């Protein structure tokens, strides 16, 4: 009584709405520091002449 | 915050002579040295 344990569990179904269905989601977070920065695009290259 | 280390190897007091020393390894650690210390193998 008055005492629930905090964390309660998602129950995913394949048959559930789009708002309910289960989702996968990833935080892309950049930080930049005074340190040397090391995380750098593809580089495109063009053929030599 | 760039750490350069230079090396060069030589088969031969210091020898009088003359031997440039080529960069090895450039690490971007980014941190502060004051100290050091060598190991060594027993």
């Amino acid at each position: 009584f008055n005492c629930y344990f905090p964390l309660r569990s998602y129950s995913f179904r394949p048959t559930y709405g789009v708002g309910h269905q289960p989702y996968r989601v990833v935080v892309l977070s950049f930080e930049l520091l005074h340190a040397p920065a090391t995380v750098c695009g593809p580089k495109k290259s063009t053929n030599l002449v | 915050g760039y750490f350069k280390i230079y090396s060069k190897h030589t088969p031969i007091d210091l020898p009088q002579g003359f031997s440039a020393l080529e960069p090895l390894v450039d690490l971007p650690i980014g941190i502060n040295i004051t100290r050091f210390q060598t190991l060594l193998a027993l």
